[PDB]
RNA sequence: UUAAUUGCGAUAACGAACGAGACCUUAACCUACUAAAUAGUGGUGCUAGCAUUUGCUGGUUAUCCACUUCUUAGAGGGACUAUCGGUUUCAAGCCGAUGGAAGUUUGAGGCAAUAACAGGUCUGUGAUGCCCUUAGACGUUCUGGGCCGCACGCGCGCUACACUGACGGAGCCAGCGAGUCUAACCUUGGCCGAGAGGUCUUGGUAAUCUUGUGAAACUCCGUCGUGCUGGGGAUAGAGCAUUGUAAUUAUUGCUCUUCAACGAGGAAUUCCUAGUAAGCGCAAGUCAUCAGCUUGCGUUGAUUACGUCCCUGCCCUUUGUACACAC
């Protein structure tokens, strides 16, 4: 038919793309996966432990598909959140820049996101076709 | 799932069974205090009935393992069948008895 | 409250003083006619002046 | 001498003064006005600043 | 160079600085107001006053001096700003002129009652619909009391007071 | 040559007729052009206490000023930059001729 | 100073943290009689701690008896499926 | 020149434009199908204009809606208002009144908010309090 | 179903690093009782020890607690970041250390006494009992004596 | 009767003036006008992915064409309670139903009369009378402290006292507003670092670039469990950076660790009638750096009145007074 990444729910697609990233870990595995806190606002490291890197990669790649150009600061602002500064009220805090940098470069190594003009990154031509093929799969898994 | 009738029917009969019919009012006028019983309008009966059910389940869910979902369900079901364990039913008894004594 | 100010009250009576047939028994038709007759600097003011005038046009009937 | 005014006033309230009375404390540096607030009220309707709402 | 928001804030400050300088210097000349007209390269600043002959003064040296005075203050270039001198119309309806005139009468030693009622009579005989002057301070004693001389009617609230009344 | 007439002022009426005069000079002769583009008004707002001292109930103020910006886009050779350059300037509004 | 408030909880009856055998026969023969079952129901009547109902509620849902009438955010409503 | 109409809608500050042209029955918002809302509870609230009258009138139209502004519920209220006005607009350039007038009567017979936008808007904050009516805590002694 | 039975190896209480470690709770949080170990450090120790995070303290094989214990007393040897320690660049030697249950409190007294003996501002205020980080004390810190 | 000495009307009073009202701004409406790559929309070309069967989702300023519904405005329109049915000398008007975007003077503000305080300010003023003072000056300036100092008592505020929760993942939507020239601001993007932050550059004098400010509260998956506990983060110890000539009685930011009171708060008391309260964050002001403050903006959005003078106060009239600095 005409299904695509926009013809799918967010939770199912990200888990499905995480599923089709753990089974063969082609992308990468950074050495400091188990010690990052994802931000200076978050108080605890992610409880996914073994994964959480292809889960972010799945979310980042899906975010790239619907947009044209982003940046590491843009990912930091999007993936950040409120920080409990003790008795002081909450405040928005950007995410960890190194984590999004490693994910973004990792997506470049496989061939799913590459650099774009006017700055920033952009979904890859091989990246667009495989990501769309994911959507054709996750819909028919429930069917 | 529990008490298998139409839940909307259960809601409407519960509020009609926990709405106070008589109530007391301030009449202190001049002299420390003093109560005096009056009646309750149908609109106030519904408003009081809803308020009593909400506060009862909210208080019973305070520092308790039971979630507000089952606490609301238990409060409405018990008030629907007119049992004494309901917070709203007990409160209706208090207001009616107070008004009856100060009649 | 909808109590009309004396400014719109006196002017409306003066309008009917010399213009019986001009102010028709309807509001919209003579609302612009009041503007053509009197120098009114506010659209709101002439709207209320015509409203009282039309109401007075109905009462005299 | 070289000790009269050796202190570096370029990063604080002592580095900025009003163009009318050179008054300290509260000033209006917004849009580069560099005027203190209380005489700004007196000369408000000279710069084009009016009050409708 | 300068953004539009800062540019228009600066020219109003330029107007404020120029107006106060003229008020403090040409106070005895019956100064009323100023219009700051800007045009590319050359700009003209029209000065309104009653004693326009003294405003220019002695062949025009004073007005040339005033042009040279604002020259060095505002950091312009030779021939960029020219000072004009336009006679004030309806001098009886300019509160700035009457306020200065009352100040000189009080400074000279003229009676407050005669001066205050003299100026208000001059105002409405010029074609005004109302005027009001307030004199406050230590008069006739140490304790300060305010005096109010008025005639006619004066609206006090709304848009029209700013549109009509000059204070 | 992409002459653009930029007008900024605080008085809407005086800026309107300047654009009207510029656009009326434009629609004369031939001068195919683009009409007045209505940029959003820049509303400055400085909020200040009314009290010069510190005593008194908290009563704030707001001294606002509106800037109306409209640009006029022309397109013609030198035979109108001998003609458009004749500024129709009223007190207040200003003009900045920008080509390309 | 003075507080004008009470300071006491009750008596914490701490119970199973790891599922045992003598109550494994209990659960398999006692929850299929629950007209309404959820996380809190067997916490009170069956006296089960925190991280055992969620496994037990996942236990029978995947295996047998009770069925997903409405399993959702922070509320797993199941019936006496028969 | 293919058949098409356009509308608009607001809730508090959002906007939603429905370019309802002639199609095979595609209802999409920001490139996603209508079944993917976000509150997942007001999905039937945006499903409303689909189900008051029936799906037969929706079989020859495709409503494409782009939304900007407001909260998640405000976006939902923008979508339902836009598609409801989009349906009448398609009936207000091609189809007869009996199709439209009972369409446009039944929509308001259930709720006026489907076509008529909410007139209430946020009120400006006044000095002396965190909000318009609210004031700071004053005390004596 | 992820249901398993118990045979009797569960111990209701533990004792690591000369302190009481209560069971009945997850291992990542049952190790927070040790004076000088928090939620993040306990998570790091458990992660590198491969102790199946979703495991109660009692339901832990003894061969894994020693591996956890050895990481506690020598974190830098087991690839732990140098920036994940409480005592960094010690004033005595400079090697990155990590104080433990009894070391956390004892080492705290030594540095205050070192501060006190040198007659520094922080040392004297610590002896006095007032704030040492510059907080206001006019309206705060009252119910202390 | 009205929010209103606002009107009907009565009448030794007539004619009037100020205030109120009127007026101005803003928030709402305009598929009617003027328009517009510094805002967009649709279409024609170039081009990508899925299915190819007919399509869907996209990218693309020199690929051009057409339009102004949404985006901004300028000139204007619209709202007067319109009609009907009741109530009223049957007048002012009031109430209910009969259009609307708007029927509590459409909502909210601005402006805001006479008289007065023996109200606040000589520490805003190169506005100030008088007194003190003017060279070991009470002037200016330099260096270091101080305004933060705590036995204690009060007033505004921020965190909470956990399941309508906390934590970890995802979805993840706004508005107001600001921003560098002979300076060094807002900073996009790439690289380095767990982070703070650093680094090489880019865009912007501004609807154009920061920025679609991808904000938070919010929702869906999981972790947890009724546990002074995964609630809560005061109190401290160590380390890493930023701002400055200088940070020591830590400016602030980041990391680890220590994990105290607090289990809904007593006499008493504060604010509030709709997008309002409340919850939530953002911008601006002070600013080299520092928000728990203030001024504005938007997000989610209740219950409860449509009344009273009982308490605390106000306006008019009658009445009484040994009060006049006036209970």
């Amino acid at each position: 038919p005409g299904v695509s990444v926009r013809d799918v729910a967010a939770q199912d697609f990200i888990n499905a793309y995480a599923s089709f990233l753990q089974r063969q870990g082609k992308l990468e595995v950074p050495g400091y996966v188990d010690i990052v806190k994802t931000s200076s606002g978050n108080e605890m490291p992610p409880q996914d432990a073994e994964g959480w890197f292809y889960k972010r990669a799945a979310s980042v790649a899906r975010h790239i598909y619907m947009r044209k150009q982003v940046g590491v600061g843009k990912l930091n602002k999007l993936y950040g959140g409120a920080k409990s500064r003790g008795v002081r009220p909450y405040k928005h805090i950007d995410a960890s820049g190194s984590i999004n940098r490693k994910v973004l470069q990792a997506l470049e190594k496989i061939g799913i996101v590459e650099i774009s003009p006017k700055g920033g990154r952009r979904i890859s031509e091989n990246g667009q076709r495989d990501l769309d093929r994911i959507a054709a799969q996750t819909l028919e898994e429930d069917e | 799932v529990l008490t298998d009738q139409n839940p909307i029917q259960v809601v409407v009969d519960a509020i009609t069974n926990t709405g106070p019919r008589e109530d007391t009012t301030r009449v202190g006028g001049g002299g420390a205090a003093r109560r005096q019983a009056v009646d309750v309008s149908p609109l106030r009966r519904v408003n009081q009935a809803i308020a009593l059910l909400t506060i009862g389940a909210r208080e019973a869910a305070f520092r308790n393992i039971k979630t507000i979902a089952e606490t609301l369900a238990e409060e409405l079901i018990n008030a629907a069948k007119g049992s004494s364990t309901s917070y709203a039913i007990k409160k209706k008894d208090e207001l009616e008895r107070v008004a009856k004594s100060n009649r | 409250g909808r109590v009309r100010t004396k400014t719109v009250k006196r002017a409306s009576k003066a309008l009917i003083e010399r213009y019986y047939p001009k102010l028709t028994l309807d509001f919209q038709t003579n609302k612009r006619l009041c503007d053509e007759i009197a120098t009114i600097q506010s659209k709101r003011l002439r709207n209320k002046i015509a409203g009282y005038t039309t109401h007075l046009m109905k009462r005299i009937q | 001498e070289n000790v009269w005014f050796s202190h570096p006033r370029r990063y604080g309230k002592g580095s900025r003064q009003c163009r009318v009375c050179s008054s300290h404390t509260g000033l209006i540096r917004k849009y580069g006005l560099n005027i203190c607030r209380q005489c700004f009220r007196e000369k408000a309707n000279d710069i084009g600043f009016n009050k409708f709402r | 160079l300068i953004s539009k928001k800062r540019k228009l804030v600066a020219d109003g400050v330029f107007y404020a600085e120029l107006n106060e300088f003229f008020t403090r210097e040409l106070a005895e000349e019956g100064y009323s107001g100023v219009e700051v007209r800007v045009t590319p390269t050359k700009t003209e600043v029209i000065i309104r006053a009653t004693r326009t002959q003294d405003v220019l003064g002695e062949n025009g040296r004073r007005i040339n001096e005033l042009t040279l005075l604002v020259q060095k203050r505002f950091k312009y270039a030779p021939g960029t700003i020219v000072l004009y001198a336009e006679r004030v119309q309806d001098r009886g309806l300019s509160a700035v002129a009457q306020a200065e005139s009352m100040k000189f009468k009080l400074l000279n030693g003229l009676a407050i009652r005669r001066a205050a009622y003299g100026v208000v009579r001059y105002v409405m005989e010029s074609g005004a619909k109302g005027c009001e002057v307030v004199v406050s301070g230590k008069l006739r004693a140490a304790r300060a009391k305010a005096m109010k001389f008025a005639d006619g009617f004066l609206i006090h609230s709304g848009q029209p007071v700013n549109d009509f009344i000059d204070t | 040559i992409k002459i653009r007439i930029t007008l900024t002022s605080t008085k809407v009426k005086q800026l309107e007729n300047v654009s009207s005069n510029i656009v009326k000079n434009a629609e004369q002769h031939n001068l195919v052009k683009k009409g007045p583009v209505r940029l959003p008004t820049k509303v400055l707002k400085i909020s200040t206490r009314k009290t010069p001292n510190g005593e008194g109930s908290k009563t704030w103020e707001t001294y606002e000023m509106r800037i109306h910006k409209r640009y006029i886009d022309l397109e013609a050779p030198v035979q109108i930059v001998k003609r458009i350059t004749q500024i129709t300037i009223e007190p207040g509004v200003d003009v900045e001729v920008v080509v390309a | 100073k003075k507080k004008w408030s009470k300071k006491s909880m009750k008596d914490r009856a701490q119970h199973a943290v790891i599922l045992d055998q003598e109550k494994y026969d209990r659960i398999l023969k006692e929850v299929p009689t629950y007209r309404y079952v959820s996380v809190s129901v067997l916490v009170d009547r069956l006296k089960i701690g925190g991280s055992l109902a969620r496994i037990a509620l996942r236990h029978l849902e995947k295996e047998g008896i009770i069925k997903p009438i409405s399993k959702h955010s922070k509320q797993a409503i199941y019936t006496r499926a028969t | 020149a293919v058949p098409s109409v356009q509308t608009f809608g607001k809730k508090k500050s959002a906007t939603a434009v429905a370019h309802v042209k002639a199609g095979k029955g595609l209802i999409k918002v920001n490139g996603s199908p209508i079944t993917l809302v976000e509150p997942e509870i007001l999905r039937f609230k945006v499903y409303e204009p689909l189900l008051l009258v029936g799906l037969d009138k929706f079989s020859n139209i495709d409503i494409r809606v782009r939304v900007t502004g407001g909260g998640h519920v405000s976006q939902v209220y923008a979508i339902r208002q836009a598609i409801a006005k989009g349906l009448v607009a398609y009936h207000q350039k091609y189809v007869d009144e009996q199709s439209k007038n009972e369409l446009k009567k039944a929509f308001t017979s259930y709720d006026r908010t489907l076509l008529i936008a909410d007139s209430r808007r946020p009120e400006p904050k006044k000095f002396g309090g965190k909000g318009a009516r609210s004031r700071f805590q004053k005390s004596y002694r | 179903s992820l249901v398993v039975q118990e045979q009797g190896s569960f111990q209701h209480i533990l004792r690591l690093l000369n302190t009481n470690v209560d069971g009945n709770i997850k291992i990542v949080y049952a190790l927070t009782t040790i004076k000088g170990v928090g939620r993040r450090y306990s998570n790091l120790v458990c992660k590198k020890a491969d102790v199946d995070l979703h495991k109660r303290a009692g339901e832990l094989t003894q061969e894994e607690l020693e591996r956890i214990v050895q990481i506690m007393q020598n974190p830098t040897h087991y690839k732990i970041p140098a920036w994940f320690l409480n005592r960094q660049n010690d004033i005595t030697d400079g090697k990155d250390y990590h104080t433990l249950a009894n070391n956390v409190e004892s080492k705290l007294r030594d540095d205050l006494e070192r501060l006190k003996k040198i007659r520094a501002h922080r040392g004297i205020r610590h002896f006095w009992g007032l704030r040492v980080r510059g907080q206001h004390t006019k309206t705060t810190g009252r119910r202390r004596a």
